[PDB]
RNA sequence: CAUAGGAUAGGCAUUCGUCGAAUUCUUCUCUGCGGGAUUCCUUGUAAUGCACAAGGUGAAAUUUUGGGCAACAGCAGGUCUGUGAUGCUCCUCAAUGUUCUGGGCGACACGCGCACUACAAUGUCAGUGAGAACAAGAAAAACGAGUCGAACCUACUUGAUCAAAAGAGUGGGGAAACCCCGGAAUCACAUAGACUCACUUGGGACCGAGGAUUGCAAUUAUUGGUCGCGCAACGAGGAAUGUCUCGUAGGCGCAGCUCAUCAAACUGUGCCGAUUACGUCCC
């Protein structure tokens, strides 16, 4: 009678795969009954890639002093986010998130290694910076807006999942890659 | 409140010689007149029979004339004696509650009372200085 | 879990000299000998002495150890 | 963008140590011209070996050491 | 209620702390070396450790008689409640508190600073001590102050085990030109009974035993 | 600026009962800028449409309530 | 029985056990039917002062602690039999207290 | 004619949850008297339920479990309870059942989350002088 | 079919239902009955000096003293001051750090005084406040109503 | 089967100032000494060695974690405002002694360190629920009945046929025994609660008027509470700059300490609980 968890008793983890075959090990699709787990994912170096991807959205919401430590809020705030994403897309919302993480961060970047040489981006940072730049930007959208945070977060996830440029992350994902293409 | 707007809905109503934003709720627009505030505007809406859900511009002229005598003379409506602004009123002795133009008027009469006699709390207002026990070395900056 | 101090290493060679026959390749039995053959107060050192003793018993199965004086 | 696999991490490079010099095998579809090709490239971010990553212009090679 | 057990450990500590200061000032030239007081019904014991038991006792006990009733009149003891004794230190060379008071008098009698301090360390190290360290700081040579330390033997300093093994005492010497402070540290050798020194060995000495 | 009305006109309440049940993903902030009404009315206008079964309540909390059209 | 409770309080951890185990080893010889010595929680006493007598330096501190060890033993003997158990010259710094329960 | 009863404990930070697992006619699991349909945040009711859910509802079939938690605040009392329940099933199968029926359901707990069974050893680190917390120092200014 | 017996369990009590569902129906029972004695001060006053404005629910003295009645069911022997810790607040001081304040025991004194006149509270043997046997009948019977969804 | 009512375990139904009796226990609690961890085991680095990485084992895995203690030299660092620590030198009876009385240390064109509070909707309010750890606590060779009282903290009632803040009774506690089932605040809530993007129900500076407590004394408001004011900036902050690698940062409160009265402090403690790196010598 192990009834294979959905997510909020609603959204299944049965069909998740990743379009980016570069990013399959770093986006974890293991199942959970809630985002909150309270485990130590930061002891070892790459262990936070084994953390479930829906938890890592909840950790990205706990920013700026008004949110540090409010994980039960961010789990609630993502509960309404994933239901809105189902109404915009008519799809499994967890596949919409894994499609948003896979498109959200730039494949290439430019740093000074010695001039300002173009450097490749590891698959770990590409999962970090996609989650980082979607929680950012959805946070800045709803800062003095009529829209709630579960709508502004749901809009950044949808437009990055489609690869539209309306998302905050995809404006910066394309700005970094063209600067990296010119700083080769 | 799932009710349609009336034909007479003023966006700015005028009560006690004060413009009042009729788009707000009824106590929170009734605190815009001086002397009232939130804790007293809920008592003017309670003693007048005004529902707190309604917006301030729907208040009719018979409802606004009832409000203005709850604020001018609140002790007739059993709002208690401890609730009022001016309770023992030196040089008068009687408990009052000061309306819009009267708060700033008798504030100037209190600062003039303490400056006629050379009381120290009136000397601080003559020099523009801080009146209570603040230090005023690093934080005035006016 | 790093380099053994010369307090641990000089004492561990003396356990191998005086008590070579009572010791084998196991930690948890060599520890029980060293509690009866070393009068020190710390349990942290007696764990480290029984670690380096066990190490230089595996070295004596292979060949000679310098400074062992087994005689 | 071609997906290449890190077969070797050649050490932390750059001044600040944030850039990593790797040796990436290109992983093409085995009938291709540029199959089993290995390149020495700079990776920005935490990278272990056997970590796939996407490459925009694979015809460059970084200057080693 | 009576004071709490937390309030009585305080007043029993401030009792011993004040009793220690009184006898440190009185019996400085009697070679004072510590107090232990034992309290029970019908009597409160006070045992005084010294090097000169003919002097801390009077001619018929006169000195301890006065020294008894100074403790009685201060702490409001009643007649029969307070009894004092004098025991002597068995070694005199392992007591850092006695040796620093003598080194205080070697300077105050206008002897040379280095001759006095090596006279301590020769006497301490012949008395079975493992090590000793005398520090004299002050205006030793002239107008500007110096510090000299004089050393022999072992000395453990960094552990918290040095409270068990190292005996220390610091006094002030009131010169005519200023103030000199002297320190004497003595590392206690042995005495598994606790006569002078701990029972257990040093924390790092392993001492593997020989087989039968 | 963003000047929103604080009660319904008769014109815009007819917008509430017709266009809003045709939307997918109704929230009181979607209605607040489409219909130019305050959210305190938009949330009150949508609680009315649930008890008439014109819209559906798909997700509810004390603060955030998400509504959808009923498909029949 | 009279149920006399003896309270052994002390500042030394090695002296409070050398009284209590000695006091208990006395009260087995008369077969008194004791209720065993319980270890009440040790109360530590913190005074955290500055280290400096002056004002300057890095503002360093040092916490001082003082633990009170606390034991009680309940025994059913009469009131002059418990004075036979109690009477022995103890170590210095250990307070014993005779109390009669009800 | 008999009493089959097992007491287990769980600790997370300071929350010590003692689960008294006993055999009854009906399953009835309640944490401090609240019947586990009524633990108030739906997030934290789901962490206490996955003590029951990763192993199966069939194994808690006729077991009355009483979880009494004290200490440690809101979220730590869920991880203390869900560990006291998950340890409580297994220690009810250490006795009263064989080892083959256990140690499959022990490993179903261990495969899901390691903290259904062992403990999370992390405690608060002490505040030190010169620091606002365990680690953050006073602000240095230089001018 | 959300209301039915679960297995063999046949009844309800407090701590078997939702806490707000009990307090809301008990507040609903008190005003529909009419035998409550609401004081005249509850119109003017504020629940504590830690609250900054008036309770703005016209049934607030019914929701209080139903929460208090639940807070005698759990913790018998609770006084007015133990109830003040239950309903206390974090007070907003202006530019100073917020501190916890316990609620005014005045309204908690009226709340227990009203419930004694119902006969639902007895003044305790030695401690503060105790639930009368009529109150145990009331608290559990109303709590069975809220699981079979008869909120009224 | 809520006014509109979702999601989510199930031999002997369940609940407990009920200020019940009994009769068996140590699972949690307290704690004096003691076990346990050692690179121990495993298979690449290194190549004899000393050791290292990854994994196992485990409660814990590499100084286990966090602190204490820390040599030798020295600084013309600070302290003569800690001492009945001190040399020299000044003052020494209208005294630079010492006590009163009254001021001042706190005064504000200004410039800086450090906090605190915010600039709001991941919110303010008003409700309601669940629910911590460290801790403190009363008195003398006095005045009263060698023994006992009162000083200290506190529950509980009262005040209450009507605001807080009080003011009073009556218990208990020398502190694992009473506070206490320590009802902290973040948080939580399907609360069918108000606000709806505004300098606004954000913010609470400024000051007006009652009132009550501390004190021998409140004026240059001691502090709390009540109603006003809120039209005082402040819409996320230039050049610059500080701290931090896991139960951590940040947030959140609570104790103790200063204390008759007063914490935006400090010393402690718990609660909620992350981002990133696990690198390098660029500064
Ligand atoms: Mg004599
Ligand atoms: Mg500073
Ligand atoms: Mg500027």
């Amino acid at each position: 009678s192990s009834k294979t968890p959905k997510l909020f008793n609603k959204w299944s983890f049965e069909g998740l795969e990743t379009s980016e075959l570069a990013l399959r090990d770093h986006i974890s699709t293991t199942a959970a009954y809630v985002p909150h787990t309270s485990g130590r994912w930061q002891k070892r170096r790459f262990h936070k890639a084994r953390m479930p991807i829906v938890e890592r959205l909840a950790n990205g919401l706990m920013f700026k002093g008004r949110g540090n430590g409010r994980k039960l809020q961010a789990a609630r705030l993502l509960k309404h986010t994933l239901e809105i994403i189902h109404l915009l897309t008519d799809e499994n919302p967890l596949q919409v998130v894994v499609d948003a993480v896979s498109k959200g961060a730039p494949r290439e970047d430019s740093t000074r290694v010695g001039r300002r040489q173009a450097v490749d981006v590891s698959p770990m940072r590409r999962v970090n910076e996609a989650i980082y730049q979607m929680c950012k930007g959805a946070r800045e959208a709803a800062f003095r807006n009529l829209k709630s945070m579960p709508e502004c977060l749901a809009d950044e996830i949808v437009n990055a999942s489609k690869g539209s440029s309306n998302s905050y992350a995809i404006k910066k994902k394309d700005e970094v890659e063209r600067v990296a293409k010119a700083n080769r | 409140s799932l009710t349609l707007i009336p034909d007479h809905f003023q966006h700015i109503v005028r009560l006690l010689n004060t413009n009042v934003e009729g788009k707000r709720k009824v106590p929170f627009a009734l605190r815009m007149v001086k002397g009232v505030g939130i804790r007293f505007a809920y008592l003017v809406c309670k003693k007048a029979g005004i529902d707190v859900e309604r917006r301030a511009g729907t208040l009719t002229a018979e409802e606004l004339e009832k409000i203005a005598e709850i604020i001018a003379d609140p002790a007739k409506f059993k709002i208690p004696d401890w609730f009022l602004n001016r309770q023992r009123d030196p040089k008068t002795g009687k408990t009052e509650h000061l309306s819009s133009s009267m708060v700033d008027t008798r504030l100037r009469e209190d600062l003039e009372r303490l400056k006629k006699i050379r009381a120290h709390r009136g000397v601080r207002h003559a020099y523009g200085l801080r009146v209570r026990g603040q230090h005023t070395c690093t934080t005035g900056r006016h | 879990g790093k380099i053994r101090t010369k307090t641990v290493k000089r004492a561990s060679r003396q356990v191998v000299e005086k008590y070579y026959s009572k010791l084998n390749f196991d930690f948890y039995q060599n520890k029980r000998v060293i509690m009866d053959v070393t009068i020190a107060e710390s349990k942290k050192l007696k764990n480290k002495i029984a670690g380096y003793t066990t190490h230089i018993m595996k070295r004596l199965a292979r060949g000679p150890v310098r400074g062992i004086s087994l005689k | 963008a071609q997906v290449g696999l890190i077969i070797k991490v050649l050490g932390r490079t750059g001044s600040r140590g944030n850039v990593t010099q790797v040796r990436v095998r290109l992983m093409a579809e085995a009938g291709s011209p540029d199959y089993n090709r290995t390149i020495v490239r700079n990776v920005k971010g935490p990278c272990k070996e056997n970590d796939m990553l996407s490459l925009m212009e694979t015809e460059r090679e970084a200057r080693r050491l | 209620g009576p004071l709490s057990k937390k309030r009585m450990i305080i007043r029993d500590g401030v009792f011993y702390a004040e009793l220690f200061e009184f006898l440190k000032r009185e019996l400085a030239e009697e070679g004072f070396s510590g107090v232990s007081y034992h309290v029970t019904t019908l009597r409160t014991e006070i045992v005084i450790k010294a090097t000169k038991t003919r002097e801390v006792l009077g001619v018929n006990g006169r000195r301890i008689r006065e020294l008894t009733a100074c403790i009685q009149q201060r702490f409001n003891y009643k007649e029969g409640k307070l009894q004092l004794y004098v025991e002597r230190v068995e070694v005199r060379g392992l007591s850092a508190m006695a040796q620093v008071e003598s080194l205080r008098f070697k300077l105050l009698s206008n002897l040379q600073v280095r001759r006095a301090a090596m006279g301590i360390i020769r006497y301490v190290m012949e008395s079975g001590a493992k090590g000793c360290e005398v520090t004299v700081g002050g205006k030793i040579k002239g107008q500007r102050a110096k510090s000299m330390t004089f050393r022999d033997g072992y000395m453990i300093k960094s552990g918290t085990a040095h409270k068990s093994f190292v005996d220390s005492a610091c006094r002030h010497c009131y010169m005519r030109a200023g103030c000199i402070g002297v320190k004497v540290k003595i590392m206690l050798p042995g005495d598994s009974t606790g006569r002078n020194g701990p029972s257990e060995p040093l924390p790092d000495v392993i001492t593997v035993i020989e087989p039968k | 600026a963003l000047q929103n009305a604080v009660m319904f006109d008769k014109e815009t309440y007819d917008k509430l009962r017709s266009e809003v049940p045709k939307y997918k993903l109704i929230t009181p902030s979607i209605i607040s800028d489409r219909l130019k009404i305050a959210v305190s009315i938009a949330a009150a206008g949508l609680k009315q449409l649930c008890r008439e079964k014109l819209i559906r309540l798909v997700s509810c909390s004390s603060k955030t309530r998400v509504y959808t059209r009923i498909v029949q | 029985g009279q149920t006399v409770r003896l309270t052994i309080t002390s500042r030394n951890a090695k002296a409070v056990e050398s009284v209590t185990s000695q006091l208990l080893m006395r009260a087995r010889d008369e077969k008194v039917t004791i209720h065993g010595p319980v270890r009440l929680p040790t109360r530590t006493l913190k005074i955290t002062t500055r280290k400096t007598p002056c004002g300057n330096g890095t503002n360093t501190w040092d916490t001082f602690e003082l633990k009170i060890y606390k034991r009680i033993i309940d025994l059913h003997a009469p009131t002059e039999q418990v004075k036979k158990i109690t009477s022995f010259t103890m170590e210095s710094g250990v307070d014993v207290s005779i109390t009669i329960l009800d | 004619y008999a009493l089959k009863q097992v007491q287990t404990f769980g600790k997370k930070k300071t929350a010590i949850a003692v689960a008294t697992v006993t055999k009854a006619a009906q399953c009835n699991i309640k944490v401090n008297g609240v019947p586990l349909q009524q633990i108030l945040p739906d997030t934290l009711r789901a962490k206490i339920m996955e003590a029951i859910t990763v192993v199966g509802s069939k194994y808690y079939s006729r077991l009355r479990i009483d979880v009494a938690v004290h200490g440690g605040g809101q979220v730590s009392q869920a991880y203390a309870a869900r560990q006291a329940i998950a340890k409580g099933l297994i220690a009810f199968f250490q006795k009263y059942h064989n080892e083959v029926e256990k140690a499959a359901l022990k490993d179903k707990f261990l495969a899901y989350d390691k903290f259904l069974l062992i403990a999370d050893p992390r405690r608060c680190e002490p505040k030190k002088w010169g620091r606002h917390s365990a680690r953050t120092r006073f602000t240095k200014s230089y001018r | 079919n959300k209301i039915h017996r679960i297995g063999k369990r046949k009844g309800a009590s407090l701590k078997d239902v939702s806490a707000w569902r009990w307090i809301k129906t008990a507040a609903r029972h008190f005003k529909q009955e009419g035998k409550i004695f609401v004081p005249n001060c509850t119109e003017i006053m504020k629940s504590s000096h830690g609250r900054e404005r008036a309770p703005q629910n016209p049934d607030w003295y019914y929701i209080r003293c139903a929460a208090v009645l639940r807070a005698i069911y759990l913790r018998p022997g609770v006084g007015y001051g133990g109830l003040s810790k239950r309903f206390g607040n974090k007070k907003n001081y202006g530019s100073r750090p917020e501190h916890t304040v316990t609620s005014s025991t005045g309204p908690l004194h009226w709340a227990c005084k009203s419930l004694t006149k119902l006969g639902l509270v007895e003044p305790g043997a030695q401690s503060g406040q105790r639930l009368t046997r009529k109150g145990h009948k009331f608290a559990d019977s109303l709590a069975f109503q809220v699981q079979i969804r008869k909120f009224g």
